[PDB]
């Protein structure tokens, strides 16, 4: 299957059509996703199988082929991009300052950017372009608008 | 069964549009992943 480096849809045909439910990032001959994206099923790239290798529902992770790769992290300071991937559309680049999620275990950046559902996995990055999480978990806020956290995995 | 397809390389672009606001949030995470706004 296809092995290149970068972002990837990921497509059903279960449902009506071709469906989009989700992307992910293939780095170093990982493909990286959310949970709720695929649930952990299996993956499959052309004619090969990719099967998942380590997941998390709490952290809202998955990985696939390899451990857990992506592991830069956002400055706390600068503006970040999220490489949005929606369904049918082009893929495109949307520079952003992130806001903050403050929990109890401490503090994660957040984007305040509205997608729709099949955009969830769709790599935020930094001015290097290492990729500093993925987004798709998050809330709903008063005015009704979403907020996503930036979602980082630890490379073991 | 899902399948992948490739979207685009992973690159930062310079005069990107930009957007989006920065709010600072109290939130607490559940054991099945899902946020939620702490008052
Ligand atoms: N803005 C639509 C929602 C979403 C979820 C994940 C990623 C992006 N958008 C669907 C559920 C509520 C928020």
């Amino acid at each position: 299957g296809e092995t290149t480096d970068g972002v990837y849809r990921v497509m059903t045909r279960r449902l009506l059509g071709s469906t989009q439910v989700g992307v992910g990032v293939m780095q170093e001959g990982v493909f990286h996703t959310m949970w709720h994206v695929t649930k952990g099923a299996a993956l499959r790239s052309g004619e090969g199988r990719l099967d998942p290798y380590w997941g998390d529902v709490k952290q809202d992770l998955v990985s696939y082929c390899g451990p857990w790769k992506l592991d830069a992290a956002w400055d706390g300071l600068s503006e970040v991009q999220l490489l949005a991937v929606p369904p049918g559309e082009r893929a495109k680049n949307i520079q952003t300052l992130p806001g903050i999620f403050k929990t109890k275990d401490g503090d994660i950046g957040a984007v305040a950017l509205d997608y729709p559902a099949g955009t969830s996995g769709s790599p935020i990055l930094d001015k290097c372009g290492r990729v500093i999480g993925l987004y798709g978990n998050g809330v709903v806020i008063k005015n009704g608008s979403y907020v996503s956290a930036i979602t980082q995995g630890k490379r073991e | 069964d899902m399948y992948i397809e490739r979207a685009g390389d992973i690159t930062w672009e310079k005069d990107a549009e930009v957007t989006g606001n920065s709010p600072r949030l109290d939130v607490a995470l559940d054991e099945s992943g899902d946020f939620s706004l702490v008052e």
